[PDB]
């Protein structure tokens, strides 16, 4: 019994984390087979970041301009190319600990685990959600660029690589194909994080987790229509619950016996009259950073 | 501005 912010085990990814230095600039890289993937701003300098031309900068770089270290062991760069905001460094040795992997782009609202790394050494692992405005509320210090996010399906799904911190203390990054989540750019310019909303399907999944764990005070007798629920939800800056969200809650409704619209009604109550100083699962706010899948894993 | 979490960080032009 119990419920906790639970990350995937990190061991498969720890063995892929290397250090990548380009002159003065250092960050982490992902070492898969005989390629190392890292944020392409490693080839810049602080002066460049204002308006940088990455195309030329890469031309003037040569393989020797890149120092890759995996542990004490140096890796030799024998080629370099650029895919969107991600740099791909070809190396002589294939990573012996390469796991079965695949590059996925995640939808906003889905969660992943983040392995925070410094100078290619892992420091910790935590869970994160892709907010609806395509930012994540991570925990990153100077030198963590190139940390990655993943899910495990024994196949690792890499889905996030860290690039910058927005002014609100919130982070932005790319997928392993180099494309930024959201509208952000690896150049020094004014970049706003949009107005955020709450991930409805996740708050629901969380309430199911509460019921499974014996916390059911908030269950009511009423029901609602999906459309009438969305009318109340949007008023509270909640994401509109979709038919595809409804199917995904399926396992949780089956396990508890509580249908989805039953729970939507219980949530409507909480949204209107608040909690009245009570805790659902020891938390006094509503939690929206657990996907339905996440609940199924911990309550299987 | 934004901050890039190199190193070594690209900061705040800002100043």
């Amino acid at each position: 019994s119990g419920f906790r912010k639970m990350a995937f085990p990190s061991g498969k990814v720890e063995g892929c984390m290397v250090q990548v230095t380009c002159g003065t600039t250092t960050l982490n890289g992902l070492w898969l087979d005989d390629v190392v993937y890292c944020p392409r701003h490693v080839i810049c300098t602080s002066e460049d970041m204002l308006n940088p031309n990455y195309e030329d900068l890469l031309i003037r770089k040569s393989n020797h301009n890149f120092l890759v270290q995996a542990g004490n062991v140096q890796l030799r760069v024998i080629g370099h190319s650029m895919q969107n905001c991600v740099l791909k460094l070809k190396v002589d040795t294939a990573n012996p600990k390469t796991p079965k992997y695949k590059f996925v782009r995640i939808q906003p609202g889905q969660t992943f685990s983040v392995l925070a790394c410094y100078n290619g050494s892992p420091s910790g692992v935590y869970q994160c959600a892709m907010r609806p405005n395509f930012t994540i509320k991570g925990s990153f210090l100077n030198g963590s660029c190139g940390s990655v996010g993943f899910n495990i399906d024994d196949c690792v799904s890499f889905c996030y690589m860290h690039h910058m911190e927005l002014p609100t203390g919130v982070h932005a990054g790319t997928d392993l194909e180099g494309n930024f989540y959201g509208p952000f750019v690896d150049r020094q310019t004014a970049q706003a994080a949009g107005t955020d909303t709450t991930i409805t399907v996740n708050v629901l999944a969380w309430l199911y987790a509460a019921v499974i764990n014996g916390d059911r005070w908030f269950l009511n007798r009423f029901t609602t229509t999906l459309n009438d629920f969305n009318l109340v939800a949007m008023k509270y800056n909640y994401e509109p619950l979709t038919q595809d969200h409804v199917d995904i809650l399926g396992p949780l409704s089956a396990q508890t016996g509580i249908a989805v619209l039953d729970m939507c009604a219980s949530l409507k109550e909480l949204l209107q009259n608040g909690m009245n100083g009570r805790t659902i699962l020891g938390s006094a706010l509503l939690e929206d950073e657990f996907t339905p899948f996440d609940v199924v894993r911990q309550c299987s | 501005x934004v901050t890039f979490h190199t190193x070594x960080p690209f900061l705040x032009p800002x100043g």
